[PDB]
C-alpha cells in the first residue's frame, strides 16, 4: 500500500530545523496573529565567547525572550509530517533543541495566578443552600406509567386464537426458516395466548430442552 | 512601618515570643487538624468522588427474534455538582426544621445535614430523538 | 489513625531465609478509587540450585500484586517492551562507570536470557500468574492489563506511559542495589518522616 | 573454624593457555619453577586460569602453610583440580589454580556427558565451593567464633 | 546538634541534677529513657504470668 | 494485639516537636496511642498541578525527551513519591521554591519540600497527613522576625491583624518531620545570638520556644523537667481522671454520668501553656495547704 | 564577524492555513543512524494481533534494512509547547506546531528464538547447561 510509504527527500536533503520550547500563553498571543503574516521577530547577538539569542514581539500583535540551548549529542531527532491527503514524509531533521525563558518575573506570576485562575476554576461546593424541599412534585398517575398506559390505550390485551388455521400459516411459514425456535420467538411471532400455541405445539410437534429449562420446539422435520 | 535599615536593634526577649505564640492559638486554635480535615472533605472530596468516574449507560435488550428498525432504547445518567443543606430535622408532621446540637443531645437524634446532587438524564437514541435532557435537584 | 506513606520506596533487612533485602512499594493513590497493589522486589540469599553457579545471592526478583508465583524482574522490563539489556540497563543505572554494580545484577541478565521477546515475556508472566488453561492471547492481553494498571498505578493507569513506569521501576531496583553494597543506610522503621 | 573465604583476599580468572607466556609476567618465575611439575600432562590441562591473593596477616596467624591448603584442596574436589602455589615468603603471596581432565577417555566419545559446559563457567562453581566448603583446622559449626579469655 | 556529634551532650548525657532542672535536649533524652522502662513493665508482667 | 514486644512502642526522635514525650495509657497499650503535641499541625493536602505546571516553567527538563546515559550528573526531581523529571542546578532551584513558598504563592502547611543534598535528589510532597510544626526562620546568622511585628502583634487588640499576616511577612515557617532531618535548627535567640566561638554557626530554624515540645495534658504539671519522666507519663494519665467543672453548660446536659467540684480554684503555680488551654476557666483541683510530715 | 559586534535578525511566522500534522521522530545517537543509506522506507501503524490510537512501525529498505518501533509520548506539555522552527529561503523564521511525539526503538531481524517447542521445560532443567546448541537444533 503507497499510503504506506515514506517519503525520504527530505532526509536525503539533509533538511535541519530548530525545536523549540514556549509557553502556551506566549503561542496563545501568537494565535491572535491568525497566521496572517508574522508573530514577531528572532535576534542574534554574537560576542567575544558568548551568543545571545532573543526572540522580540511584534509592535503590532502586542497592540525579550532570550533562548536557553540544549543538548542534542546523546540523541538523534527528526521531523516527519503527517498529511490530511494520508501520505507520510520526512519533511526534515531536529538539529537543535532550546528553551524559551520569560524576560518578566515576578510579576508575570500574577498573569500566572490568572492564568491558575483560568485553568481550575469549577466551583468546589461553594455556595450551599438555604432552601429545602421541592421534590415529589406529585404525579397521581406515575408519568412514565401514564405513557406506558398510553401505549396500552391502542388496541390492546386482545389476541387471534380464533383465526386457527391463519395462525397454523404463521406457524409454518415460521418453521420453513428454522428447524426450531424458542417458545419466547413464537408468542412474539403469532400474538396468541401461550397455552393455546402448546396445545398446538403438541398437536403437531415436541419439545427438545437444553441447559437451564432452555427449551425449543419442533415439527419433527423427516 | 518598617526599612531594615534605620532598624538597628533586632533584639527581643521572653516576652514576644510568647505574644507569638498567643496569636498562634488565638488565630488557629487548639483542634484545627480535625475541623480543617473535614471542612476539606465536604468542600472538596465528595464533590471530586461524584465527578471522578461513575457515568452510568444502559441499552435495552430489545428487538429479540425481531427487530430490523431503529431503536433498542439507551440511556445515559450524569452526576453534577453536590449541594448541602445546613444541619435539619424532620418533625413526624412532616416539618424541617433546624436542628439545635444541644436539643440533637436530649432528644437522641442524628445531628447531620441533607446532601443534595444535581442528575442528568440525557437520551441519544440510535436515531431520532438525540437532544431529550433534563434537569433535577435530587 | 497512623499508617505507613504511600507512594515512597523502601529498604529493609529480614531474617527470612529466603529474602536478603527488599524494595517495598504501595501504591494507593489517596487520591483515588483507593484499591490496592504493593510491590515487592527481592534480593535472594541463603541457597543454590548446586553446580549451577550457585551463587544465590544476587538472583534479584519481583512480587507483582498477589501474583501466585515470583517473577524475575529483567522479564518484567522484556514485558514493558525494552527487549535490548544495553537499555535494561540503563533503566536500572543510567551511569555505567561502575563496574561493579553493573556485574552484580549481571547474572540476573543472564538468567533472563532465555526470552528476548514481549508478547513471550507477557505469555510467562501469565502462566507464572495466571491458573492453567489453552490459549496464548488472552493470556497476553490478560497479563498486559495487569502490567499496565496494576504495575505502579501512581505513575500511569495508560499505555502512553508505559516507558515512564519503567523508569520508575529502574530507580527502584537501584534503590535496592545501593543497600545491597552498602552504598546507602536502610530505611529506619519507624521514622515518622515516613508516617501519616 | 575458619572458611578460605575469609582467608581470601582476592580471586580472579584469567585466560592462559600457555603459562611458558603468562599474562601475568611478575608469575613468569613460578612457572619456569614449575616446568617439571607434570611436565606432560600441561598439553591437556585446561588453559582457563584460577589466581587467588591471601591477606598476609590473616594467613600468617592461623599459622597456615601452602602444603596444607593444597592438600585441603585437592582432597576436596580431587585429583582432577590440579593445583600449583608460590612461597610463603614471597611479599605478594599468591595461589594458583587450574583444572586437569581424565586424559585417555575423553576423545569425544559421545557428546561429552558434561553437556558441553565451558570451563571458566565451571571454575566460578569451581570458585564458589572452594570457598563455601574448605573446612581447614575446625570442621563444623564453631569454626574460630571464639575469644579468648584471661581468668583471675 | 551538628551531624556525627559523639560529645556527651549530644548524644544524651544529661549534665543537670534533678535539682537545677533538666534543659530541653536533655529532658527529651530522658524522656527516652522513660519509655525503656514503662515498656518493659507491661511485657514482663505478661510473661511471667504465662 | 496481646503480645507483641518491639521498637514501636519506644519514643522515636523523630517525634521531638511532633508528638508528646511523656503522655502515652499507662497500661497495655503503652506508646501505641499517642497524642499530638501543643503547636504540631497536619496538612490537608492538595492537587499537585500547579506545582508541576511552576516546575516546568523553572527549566525543568522531561523523562521522555532526554539523553539518559549522558545527564547522570543532574538531580532527580519528585513530586508526591512520584518521578516528574530532571534539573542541572539543584542549589538555584532550591532556593526559588524556597522564595516561592515563603511568598505564599503556594501553601505552606502543605508544600513540604526536602533534599537530599548526599544523593543528588530533590523531593517534595503534598499528600494529606503529613504532621508539620511551625519555626522562626534565621537568615545568614541573626533573626529575621523583629520589633514592627511585634507591636502589630500588641496593636491586634483592636487594629485588624492574624497569625496569617505574620506568615505572610515570610518570619515563620511550617516544618514536617521529613525536612526537619535537614535543617539546622537552633534552641534560642540566645544561643544564635551569643555564638560566637561556639562550634556551629549556620542555624538555619529557630523554636518560638521548647515548651512547645509537650503535649496537652504534659502541659498542665509545673516544672515538668525536675520530675523523673515517668512520674510526668503517669501526671498525663490522671489529669485525665480529675474531675472539676467541665463544661460550662452542664445543668442543661443530661450526660449519663457527671462530677463537678463545688469549689475550683485556678493554681497559684501555672505554666504560661495554660492559659491557651484556658484552664483558669474551669480548673481540676484546690490549692490545698500540704505538709510532707 | 561572530567574534565582533555582530546582529542578526530575522522574521518569525506562525501559518495557520497548514493542514498537515507535524510529529516527531526520535533516534539514540549511540544506535548511529545513518539516513545517507535509507534508500526506501515504510511507515504502518502495526497492531494486527489486537488507526490514531496505534503505535507505528518504521521500515527501511525492507528485508535488507532495520525496523522500529514508535511509541507515544508520555503526555501533553503543561505549560509550554514545543515548535518546529524552519529557514526560509527569503531570509525568515517559519514556526511549526508539534501534534506528537513518538519514539522509535530497534526491533532485530530474522533472529526468532521461539520459547514455545520446549525452552520454558528446558529452562526448568537449565543449569545454565547449554546456550548455542539449543539455538542451532531449531
Amino acid at each position: 500500500a503507497e499510503r504506506g510509504e515514506l517519503d525520504l527527500t527530505g532526509a536525503k536533503q539533509n533538511t535541519g530545523v530548530w525545536l523549540v520550547k514556549v509557553p502556551k500563553y506566549l503561542s496563545q498571543q501568537w494565535a491572535k496573529a491568525s497566521g496572517r503574516g508574522e508573530v514577531g521577530k528572532l535576534r542574534i547577538a554574537k560576542t567575544q565567547g558568548r551568543t545571545e539569542v532573543s526572540f522580540t514581539l511584534n509592535e503590532d500583535l502586542a497592540n525579550e525572550h532570550p533562548f536557553v540551548l540544549q543538548s542534542v549529542g546523546g540523541q538523534t531527532l527528526t521531523v516527519f509530517t503527517e498529511s490530511s491527503s494520508d501520505k507520510l514524509s520526512l519533511e526534515g531533521i531536529v538539529v537543535q533543541r532550546a528553551e524559551c525563558r520569560p524576560a518578566a518575573s515576578e510579576n508575570y506570576m500574577r498573569l500566572k495566578r490568572l492564568q491558575i485562575e483560568e485553568s481550575s476554576k469549577p466551583v468546589r461546593l461553594s455556595q450551599q443552600l438555604d432552601k429545602v424541599v421541592t421534590t415529589n412534585y406529585k404525579p397521581v398517575a406515575n408519568h412514565q406509567y401514564n405513557i406506558e398506559y398510553e401505549r396500552k390505550k391502542k388496541e390492546d390485551g386482545k389476541r387471534a386464537r380464533a383465526d386457527k388455521q391463519h395462525v397454523l400459516d404463521m406457524l409454518f411459514s415460521a418453521f420453513e426458516k428454522h428447524q426450531y425456535y424458542n417458545l419466547k420467538d413464537l408468542v412474539d411471532i403469532t400474538k396468541q395466548p401461550v397455552v393455546y400455541l402448546k396445545e398446538i405445539l403438541k398437536e403437531i410437534g415436541v419439545q427438545n430442552v437444553k441447559g437451564i429449562h432452555k427449551n425449543t420446539w419442533e415439527l419433527k422435520p423427516e | 512601618y518598617d526599612e531594615d535599615d534605620d532598624e538597628i536593634t533586632p533584639d527581643l526577649w521572653q516576652e514576644a515570643c510568647w505574644i507569638v505564640i498567643s496569636s498562634y492559638f488565638d488565630e488557629k486554635g487548639l483542634v484545627r487538624q480535625q475541623l480543617d480535615s473535614f471542612d476539606e472533605f465536604i468542600q472538596m472530596s465528595v464533590q471530586r468522588i461524584v465527578e471522578d468516574a461513575p457515568p452510568i449507560d444502559l441499552q435495552a435488550e430489545a428487538q429479540h427474534a425481531s427487530g430490523e428498525v431503529e431503536e433498542p432504547p439507551r440511556y445515559l445518567l450524569k452526576f453534577e455538582q453536590i449541594y448541602l443543606s445546613k444541619p435539619t430535622h424532620w418533625e413526624r408532621d412532616g416539618a424541617p426544621s433546624p436542628m439545635m446540637p444541644n436539643e440533637a443531645r436530649l432528644r437522641n437524634l442524628t445531628y447531620s445535614a441533607p446532601l443534595y446532587v444535581d442528575i442528568t438524564k440525557t437520551v441519544i437514541k440510535e436515531g431520532e430523538e438525540q437532544l431529550q435532557t433534563q434537569h433535577q435537584k435530587t | 489513625q497512623e499508617k505507613m506513606a504511600t507512594n515512597t520506596v523502601y529498604v529493609f533487612a529480614k531474617k527470612d531465609s529466603k529474602y536478603a533485602y527488599t524494595g517495598e512499594c504501595r501504591s494507593c493513590l489517596e487520591n483515588s478509587s483507593r484499591p490496592t497493589s504493593t510491590i515487592w522486589v527481592s534480593m535472594l540469599a541463603r541457597g543454590g540450585q548446586g553446580a549451577k553457579k550457585s551463587a544465590i545471592g544476587q538472583r534479584i526478583v519481583a512480587t507483582l500484586p498477589y501474583i501466585k508465583q515470583e517473577v524475575p524482574i529483567i522479564i518484567v522490563f522484556r514485558a514493558l517492551g525494552f527487549v535490548s539489556d544495553r537499555d535494561i540497563l540503563e533503566h536500572i543505572i543510567y551511569d555505567f562507570e561502575d563496574p561493579e554494580m553493573m556485574e552484580m545484577v549481571k547474572p540476573s541478565l543472564d538468567e533472563a536470557f532465555v526470552i528476548q521477546e514481549q508478547n513471550v515475556a507477557l505469555n510467562f508472566i501469565g502462566s507464572r500468574g495466571a491458573k492453567p488453561g489453552v490459549t496464548k492471547e488472552k493470556r497476553i492481553k490478560y497479563a498486559k492489563e495487569v502490567l499496565q494498571k496494576e504495575m505502579l498505578p501512581h505513575v500511569g493507569v495508560s499505555d502512553f506511559c508505559e516507558t515512564k513506569k519503567a523508569y520508575f521501576l529502574g530507580y527502584m531496583v537501584h534503590r535496592l542495589l545501593l543497600a545491597a553494597l552498602g552504598r546507602r543506610e536502610l530505611d529506619d522503621r519507624d521514622h515518622y518522616g515516613n508516617k501519616r | 573454624h575458619t572458611t578460605l573465604r575469609k582467608v581470601t583476599a582476592n580471586t580472579a580468572i584469567y585466560y592462559d593457555p600457555n603459562p611458558q607466556s603468562t599474562v601475568v609476567a611478575e608469575d613468569q618465575e613460578w612457572v619456569n619453577v614449575y616446568y617439571e611439575m607434570p611436565d606432560f600432562d600441561v598439553a591437556r590441562i585446561s588453559p582457563w586460569l584460577l589466581r587467588v591473593e591471601l591477606d598476609r596477616k590473616h594467613m600468617t596467624d592461623r599459622k597456615l602453610t601452602m602444603e596444607q591448603i593444597a592438600e585441603k584442596i585437592n582432597a576436596g574436589f580431587g585429583d582432577d583440580l590440579n593445583c600449583i602455589f608460590n612461597d610463603d615468603n614471597a611479599e605478594k603471596l599468591v595461589l594458583r589454580i587450574r583444572i586437569m581432565n581424565s586424559d585417555e577417555n575423553k576423545m569425544q566419545e559421545e557428546e561429552e556427558v558434561v553437556d558441553k559446559m565451558d570451563d571458566d563457567v565451571f571454575l566460578r562453581c569451581i570458585e564458589s565451593n572452594m570457598l563455601t566448603d574448605m573446612t581447614l583446622q575446625g570442621i563444623e559449626q564453631i569454626s574460630k567464633v571464639y575469644m579468648h579469655l584471661p581468668q583471675t | 546538634f551538628i551531624k556525627d556529634d559523639y560529645g556527651p551532650e549530644s548524644r544524651g548525657f544529661v549534665e543537670n541534677s534533678y535539682l537545677a532542672g533538666l534543659t530541653p535536649t536533655e529532658f527529651f533524652f530522658h524522656a527516652m529513657g522513660g519509655r525503656e522502662g514503662l515498656i518493659d513493665t507491661a511485657v514482663k508482667t505478661a510473661e511471667t504470668g504465662y | 494485639r496481646d503480645g507483641k514486644l518491639a521498637k514501636p512502642r519506644q519514643l522515636h526522635n523523630t517525634l521531638w516537636g511532633m508528638v508528646c514525650p511523656a503522655e502515652t495509657p499507662e497500661g497495655h497499650a503503652v506508646g501505641l496511642v499517642k497524642n499530638l503535641a501543643l503547636m504540631a499541625y497536619i496538612s490537608v493536602g492538595s492537587q499537585p498541578s500547579p506545582i508541576l505546571e511552576f516546575l516546568e516553567e523553572w527549566s525543568m527538563e522531561n523523562l521522555e525527551e532526554i539523553s539518559p546515559a549522558a545527564i547522570a550528573d543532574a538531580t532527580k526531581i519528585f513530586v508526591n513519591g512520584c518521578w516528574v523529571g530532571i534539573h542541572k542546578d539543584p542549589e538555584q532551584l532550591m532556593n526559588t521554591l524556597r522564595k516561592l513558598r515563603r511568598q505564599m504563592d503556594i501553601i505552606v502547611s502543605e508544600v513540604s519540600m526536602i533534599r537530599d543534598i548526599r544523593e543528588r535528589e530533590i523531593r517534595i510532597y503534598t499528600d494529606a497527613g503529613r504532621i508539620c510544626r511551625p519555626l522562626l526562620i534565621v537568615e545568614k546568622q541573626k533573626l529575621l522576625l523583629k520589633k514592627r511585628h511585634i507591636d502589630q502583634l500588641k496593636e491586634r487588640e483592636y487594629n485588624n491583624y492574624s497569625w496569617q499576616d505574620l506568615v505572610a511577612s515570610g518570619v515563620v515557617e511550617y516544618i514536617d518531620t521529613l525536612e526537619e532531618e535537614t535543617v539546622m535548627l537552633a534552641m534560642t535567640p540566645d544561643d544564635l545570638q551569643e555564638k560566637e566561638v561556639a562550634y556551629c554557626s549556620t542555624y538555619t530554624h529557630c523554636e518560638i520556644h521548647p515548651s512547645m515540645i509537650l503535649g496537652v495534658c504534659a502541659s498542665i504539671i509545673p516544672f515538668p523537667d525536675h520530675n523523673q519522666s515517668p512520674r510526668n507519663t503517669y501526671q498525663s494519665a490522671m489529669g485525665k481522671q480529675a474531675m472539676g467543672v467541665y463544661i460550662t453548660n452542664f445543668h442543661v446536659r443530661m450526660d449519663t454520668l457527671a462530677h463537678v467540684l463545688y469549689y475550683p480554684q485556678k493554681p497559684l503555680v501555672t505554666t504560661r501553656s495554660m492559659e491557651y488551654l484556658r484552664f483558669r476557666e474551669l480548673p481540676a483541683g484546690i490549692n490545698s495547704i500540704v505538709a510532707i510530715a | 564577524g561572530p567574534s565582533s559586534q555582530n546582529v542578526t535578525e530575522y522574521v518569525v511566522r506562525v501559518p495557520k492555513n497548514t493542514t498537515k500534522k507535524y510529529n516527531i521522530m526520535a533516534f539514540n545517537a549511540a544506535d548511529k543512524v545513518n539516513f545517507a543509506t535509507w534508500n526506501q522506507a515504510r511507515l504502518e501503524r502495526d497492531l494486527s494481533n489486537k488507526p490514531e490510537d496505534q503505535p507505528w512501525l518504521l521500515r527501511v529498505n525492507g528485508k535488507s534494512g532495520r525496523k522500529f518501533k514508535g511509541i507515544k509520548k508520555g503526555g501533553v506539555t503543561e505549560n509550554t509547547s514545543y515548535y518546529i522552527f524552519t529557514q526560509c529561503p527569503d531570509g525568515a523564521f517559519e514556526a511549526f506546531p508539534v501534534h506528537n511525539w513518538y519514539n522509535f526503538t530497534p526491533l532485530a531481524r530474522h533472529r526468532t528464538l521461539t520459547a514455545e517447542e520446549a525452552e520454558e521445560e528446558w529452562e526448568r532443567r537449565n543449569k545454565v547447561l547449554n546456550h548455542f546448541s539449543i539455538m542451532q537444533q531449531r
